[PDB]
């Protein structure tokens, strides 16, 4: 054929489409103010959670001292002086 | 007065473990608020004296000091602003400040090689290595906060933190600190490119290991903002592991 026939569907082809656009736009933004309202609740957290010493992994003690009070150097006077019957 | 490699395993060894302990202490010890006085009065003090203090050095090792505290400084913003993101600033600060030290002192132990003391000396390094040179000027702008490299990112999220926890005079103090910080740089680069000296000063090669560690160190330094996102990630759990 001729240029412009040609170039005119080149041209056609290399342009996309709208309505992907069009809805690609709208929900870039619907998740991402949905991304921002999640990240604003994020940086609302103190930095000392309201538990923080009933964690476990804060306490370290409670289930360490039970099974050491038998030892010597740690009980109470009235334990060794029953203890023989 | 210290060794050039002792100098160099100090202010980034020692302080990270100093710091780690600090934010123990500081996290677990400290629920009275008191030692939000004591760091912010402190960590302004350190920021304004080291960028007045800096521009008036003219050897190397005394500009590095005071380029030290006045890092030292920007990373104890931080610990004002008692938050996770606050946390997580210092802790990217701290990261970003060892890697540009690393480097800093890589540059210094390779003109040490031919004794360097002062400032003047590395006159016209652009023409003898003119590679050195470049990797030089980048690492002193990482040291300014420019932004098209790693420092200005540590700059710029510890100034997020101080501002979210509403210390606008922190911020405002940052700024004004970063902007006299920035001009002894800029001194320092004018020395090193665009003045010759009628005497100069020639250095010779240097070696593989240092070498490799300082093209590492440049490329992380330069192309850090295009890939931020292990730092951050890294960043933000272990600040939130301190209590769970």
């Amino acid at each position: 054929g001729f240029i412009m026939e040609f170039a005119e569907n080149l041209v056609l082809r290399l342009m996309e489409n709208p309505e992907e656009r069009d809805r690609k736009a709208r929900e870039h933004i619907y998740e991402m103010h949905e991304r921002c309202k999640k990240i604003k609740e994020m940086w609302a957290l103190p930095i000392r959670p309201y538990g923080f010493w009933t964690f476990e992994r804060h306490n370290a003690q409670l289930r360490w001292d039970p099974q050491i009070s038998q030892v010597a150097g740690r009980r109470d006077p009235y334990d060794d002086l029953l203890e023989d019957n | 007065g210290s060794p050039t490699p002792v100098t160099a395993f100090l202010s980034i060894a020692p302080k990270i473990s100093i710091f780690a302990n600090i934010l123990r202490v500081f996290i677990y010890g400290s629920y009275g608020a008191t030692l939000q006085q004591i760091f912010f009065f402190c960590s302004i003090a350190s920021m304004i004296l080291g960028a007045l203090a800096a521009m008036a050095q003219t050897k190397v090792k005394r500009l590095l000091a005071y380029s030290s505290i006045g890092h030292v400084g920007y990373i104890c913003i931080g610990f004002s602003c008692g938050t996770i993101e606050g946390i997580q600033s210092l802790l990217i600060g701290i990261f970003i400040y060892a890697l540009m030290t690393m480097d800093a002192f890589a540059i210094v132990l390779a003109l040490r090689q031919t004794r360097v003391k002062y400032i003047a000396d590395l006159g016209a390094l652009a023409k003898t290595n003119p590679i050195l040179a470049i990797t030089f000027s980048i690492t002193m702008f990482s040291y300014a906060g420019i932004p098209p490299l790693a420092g200005f990112c540590s700059k710029f999220y510890l100034f997020f933190a101080a501002l979210g926890c509403g210390a606008y005079f922190l911020a405002l103090v940052g700024v004004v600190t970063s902007v006299i910080g920035c001009f002894y740089y800029i001194r320092l680069v004018k020395r090193m490119f665009f003045d010759t000296p009628r005497t100069w000063i020639l250095y010779e090669p240097m070696d593989r290991n240092k070498s490799l560690l300082l093209a590492m160190t440049s490329f992380f330094i330069t192309l850090f903002l295009l890939y931020p996102s292990p730092l951050f990630s890294v960043t933000h759990q272990m600040a939130l592991s301190l209590y769970l």
